[PDB]
């Protein structure tokens, strides 16, 4: 997953040892939409100023 | 539609069906949390609706899963012969049964005998033939080539093998029961289910065109019934009834997922609950 | 001018690669075959090894292939013998150390004669002994019953190149010389003479 | 094809053309830096091709660009009248001159005068007229309705107002010079350029289908020549020729960019150099 | 002109096209910054113009790129079954789509039916046949063997499959639409594009001789149209339209870049913008 | 037109073409970053469109480039054979090659043998003559005075030297091949390229007027084809193809750039990439 | 083959011949140092070879020596009168004598006197004429217009001025020695050396084409004998025999050196040892 993202950077990761490939780990990624904060609000001027 | 199906089709089809199910679940989840706003729903889906990860596929765009579907479809239904046969037979990894077929049998496919004694006209779930000449009672007049399972209703001047109103064999044969003169009629109605899934037919129509634009020489737009009949008739001769079910499930689920990624509506149960 | 010091690009080896769109899918199937025991060697029990030697006729180079299981044949009508089959199997086993793992393309020698009848004949009548190996069968059948020249002629006739072509190509690439040495072959070069062949045991 | 073009079309067309230009320049840049790898070019473009520096797109994905194109096209060519005609926009926002037309005039469009005195057939770049009756020298035989500019070659039995080989006006009319008996033939060939752009016809063919799927009732698939002739015919009469070019550039560029985003080949110089 | 296209042609052609594109970009970059001084343009170019970072080149001079082009062309198109082992062809996992064709279809290729009913001639952009005997409407009179795409203009006494002026199929067939007497004439003009590239023709002319001096027994100098037709006719039938374009782009770009290296003028857009 | 070309025309042309390319590149550079505000694009260009580092130019406004172009054109092509000491000319031998010609040869220029034996009429790309009297096979019919390179199509009742459909010599001669009596007609079509650059014809028409309003005694408005035919006819006999190419490139680039500095649209490729 | 040689030609030729000899010496030195391997001989020559220490020529590339030869040849034989210092060539009276001519005379050139008294046929080294009428001893029959020098052998029925077997004059004239009736034949053979050099004819064949592709309006491909005759017939009348040899040496060395730079074979002795 890390080596397959396409961006401005070339990611290189040394190949994993045949034994150390199953090793488990936890990586929590949030799944939530952020588009509901950017509506039109009666306090938008306050947001801009602050 | 000309195509060849190798013996690795069930293994490819399991992965394809899992990918389709994951994409459908992702679409529904992103659909239930869509707040109306400046960003349209198509843009909203493209941003965080194509990012699905599993073994093999590692793409975070709807184009990525579209290309994954293309690769799986080509490797399963259009590539000639993947490996020597024994390599596939000795596979130990197991697969998961697909959901049962739910497509109603309306235009049931039957073939007349070589004699040409009868004429065949179709209706809704009903085959009626007339006799040009006089024929003795107790001989085959029609046999079913497309597999069918279910109850039997409204049989006149013909007999079918059934107990308690339910058909016994998957390929029923219609035989005469009483001597008849020429120009008579024998009918046979069926409340049955054929191979395929009835729901999500709108998505199939627009997904078959999408995957026909790519494999133009092999796949052409057609009806779902004809597509399923041709796919069933093109299956390899030696295959268990468990594997053919998975192959057909993937063969029908690929176009509906392709069309569902275009029209951002819900997914059918047979795709979602795999 | 056609000549290279690379073993994989010799005239008797064929390059193969799946269609360029199905490459990721064929990788998963090779891992599926690695999960099962789908690999033949010259050291494992011949009872087990002969169960996984299934040569396939080639009609196009766009075919999937696995390094430790695939052996190829061209469509023909000639029938190979036991000695030719053993020579070809040994050649293809010892020729795979130089296979290119990093790239997407694989190279394999092709068998001029049909080896399927011989493989079926052998498979019908092999018992589950703990010590018989493919290398043992090769040593008992080819080395101990033939001269080096006759076996070399058989090997040359089992691939497209003629005897003189093998002797010539052996001088350019040392990898081929090592491969033939593994098959217990010795080449002696002297001025103003054609090359003579001998087994390793008698030299 | 029925459509209503308002007085605000140049302002929307400037934004549309800028968006198309920026999208094309990004594709050539992404196309130049693709390195062969597991990820296909379609996924590689879809992951970074939407990140462009332009206000008015609410998404960094190709879907955002596609929706922006759709809304600009609908506002400019299909919505109808926006605001009173006295509304002042040209004073504060000036537009940029679009590139000059490059499409060769092969099927030049002309209209015969009333009276049925002439026979019209077409050719590669010329028109020849057959007289059904006697005609006196110095009268109209044809006149062009589709504007044209360029040189003139091989005029026979007719005179066209020109100096030095160059046509004096954008709408020439063909008149005779010698009295002609019936069944005579008069020809007029032009090495001239019609309205439109000549490059990117493969992209236009699929882009017009893409945008005809959405506006099914309004827009229909057709060749580029017919599309541009109808678009020019639907322009408001009270509009400058400096703004008509700006409208037409976007009118042809939108299908080209829509079809370019599907077939990820290069871009025409006219879309890129705006 | 004899040649056998090998079965890995697209992979060779991708590397060849990338090499040609890099050479063209280097040429134009050196051409823009050549300030008039003591050295002429060719000493300036032959000193920094060959330093390209790419696998397979064993020199930093234009001679190295010329020899790389020779090797790639010989491996891809000629009878020689030599695989270039020093380029990156073995590690290729994906290819980039080539630019769309832009060659005008002036001499379109047509094959007559075996009957002998018609005589065929040629014009700038059309064909016309004269019937020798009475022919009833509804049968073939001509068909194009060379793929074409575009619009149709000025059809007479014949009907072609089209909607909105745009041709439907890539190989249209011409059929009579009116029963006609013998000696009747029928025409069909096309505003279409054939397989090939229209720009850089002098470079092609001066490069085809360069690559024919070396492969004298296999390649003879000729026009671009004949060269492209022979290359297309020698393509295998089991080829996708996306791979065939990749093969043809390199097949035409190799002579163009070879002649470009001789006369240090510009380069066509379809070469540089690959 | 009346005009005298001196022996040092290539030296002047090599500076004029460089100045034209510099101005066009600056125009696109400023066109890319136009703010689209209250100021028009004309004011923006007049404010920041100048060149500051070229010896010979005395102002940082576009007017300086215009005045330099006027001086160079007058020195190179007009009656006054004045050598411009103000621009720095160090070597009169060094000349960067110009891009190859791209102008299609529609109206090909041919001269009759002077025996009054044939009638000449023109078409889109072909000439065709009718025999007034009896003619025997193997004698001259037509010959071209404007050099032409390309292919040959639809050669009927005549012979031209050709190898693989390509013309051999740059000035082909048409000779009859069969004894042809009774006022027959022969045709000869060429898919070739004449002298000049087809692109940017709109700018040439507006720039030729600009430079004829100044040199009205020597230059008159006319079409590009006639202008180039006369310019090529006025070239000295002691002139190689390497030098005449530069002379003609500047001769066409000067009006195009003069008209481009008025209508601030894009620039043709052959001007930018010099 | 039209050309105008200036009177300053020896000054240009003394530099051109030195450049050619230096290039040939460098080619030999780097040719003896080549070991068979990955790089072809062309790359090896283009990289390590081609480095000469010569003033006035600031290029160490093969292309640089190529265009130095182009410039020197154009100045010396085509432009017309031009001062050597203009191109940076120092004009000095003190120069080196060129090597002596070694061209074998096979087709010696003669001109018959008026009146049609005789008819001339050619042989490998001899001319034979037949008397159409009676002729008395003591009148001219033939005279060589191309200067010749060497011994005379097999003189029959005619007399030439010679002592000890050696021709006394560079332009011998044949005079009949005894009157002859009845249409006999007189034969004169020679073992002589004409103007030019014999070795290197293979290189000249391609060098003349190389320098004819550039100066096509001045030079055409031909044999070495014809080229030498045309060059000699165009020298200015008032010049010494020392300068003529210096001019002709470069006149022949430029094509052979241009050809030697293409086919990297050896060089003739008359080029190296200058």
């Amino acid at each position: 997953r890390i080596t397959e993202m396409v961006n401005d950077r070339r990611i290189m990761i040394q190949k994993l040892t045949l034994a150390e490939k199953p090793q488990v780990m936890r990586h929590v990624t949030t799944e939530i939409n952020n588009d509901l904060f950017f509506k039109m609000s009666p306090v938008a001027q306050l947001y801009i100023y602050h | 539609m000309n195509l060849e199906i190798n013996n690795f089709a069930p293994a490819i089809s399991s992965i394809g069906s899992q990918l389709c199910s994951l994409s459908a679940q992702k679409l529904l989840t992103c659909r239930k949390q869509y707040g109306n706003g400046a960003k349209s729903f198509e843009e909203f889906y493209a941003e965080i609706g194509g990012i699905i990860g599993m073994m093999g596929i590692n793409s975070q765009t709807p184009s990525g899963i579209r290309e994954a579907i293309y690769r799986l479809y080509q490797s399963a239904f259009l590539f000639g012969d993947i490996f020597p046969e024994s390599f596939g037979i000795q596979n130990t990894q197991n697969i998961k049964p697909p959901p049962g077929f739910t497509a109603p049998a309306k235009k049931l496919e039957v073939v007349l005998p070589q004699g040409g004694a009868f004429d065949l006209i179709y209706n809704n779930g009903e085959i009626r033939v007339t006799t040009t000449r006089n024929v003795q009672a107790g001989d085959l007049v029609c046999t079913v080539t497309f597999p069918i399972q279910g109850s039997v209703i409204a049989t006149r001047n013909c007999h079918v093998n059934e107990i308690g109103g339910q058909l016994t064999t998957t390929r029923p044969e219609i035989i005469a029961s009483v001597p008849m003169p020429a120009r008579t009629v024998i009918v046979a109605s069926f409340d049955a289910i054929e191979i395929g899934y009835g729901e999500g037919d709108d998505l199939f129509a627009i997904g078959i065109a999408i995957l026909s634009n790519r494999f133009n020489g092999q796949i052409t737009p057609m009806s779902r019934h004809n597509y399923m009949t041709q796919m069933f008739a093109n299956l390899p001769a030696n295959m268990s009834e468990r594997d053919s079910s998975a192959v057909l499930h993937f063969a029908q689920a690929a176009p509906v997922v392709l069309g569902m990624m275009e029209r951002l509506t819900g997914a059918p149960k047979w795709v979602l609950d795999y | 001018m056609n000549w290279s010091k690379a073993i994989n690009f010799q005239p008797f080896m064929l390059e193969t690669r799946p269609p360029l769109t199905t490459i990721p899918i064929m990788d998963q199937l090779v891992e599926i075959g690695e999960r099962s025991n789908q690999k033949w060697s010259m050291t494992d029990r011949l009872f087990f090894a002969i169960r996984k030697i299934n040569p396939i006729f080639v009609t196009s180079s766009q075919i999937p292939s696995k390094f430790d299981y695939t052996i190829l044949q061209m469509p023909t009508q000639l029938i190979a013998s036991l000695k030719e089959t053993l020579l070809f199997l040994a050649f293809s086993y010892y020729l795979r150390e130089y296979q290119d793992k990093v790239g997407q393309m694989k190279f394999y020698p092709v068998a001029m004669k049909n080896m399927i009848p011989i493989v079926n004949y052998l498979k019908d009548r092999v018992h589950n002994n703990f010590d018989t190996t493919l290398e043992q069968a090769y040593r008992q059948n080819v080395v101990h019953t033939l001269s080096a020249s006759d076996a070399f002629d058989l090997l040359s006739g089992m691939i497209a190149t003629t005897r003189l072509d093998l002797i010539q190509r052996t001088r350019i690439c040392p990898e081929l010389l090592n491969v033939l040495n593994k098959m217990s072959f010795i080449l002696i070069y002297a001025p103003n003479r054609p090359s003579i062949l001998s087994w390793k045991n008698q030299s």
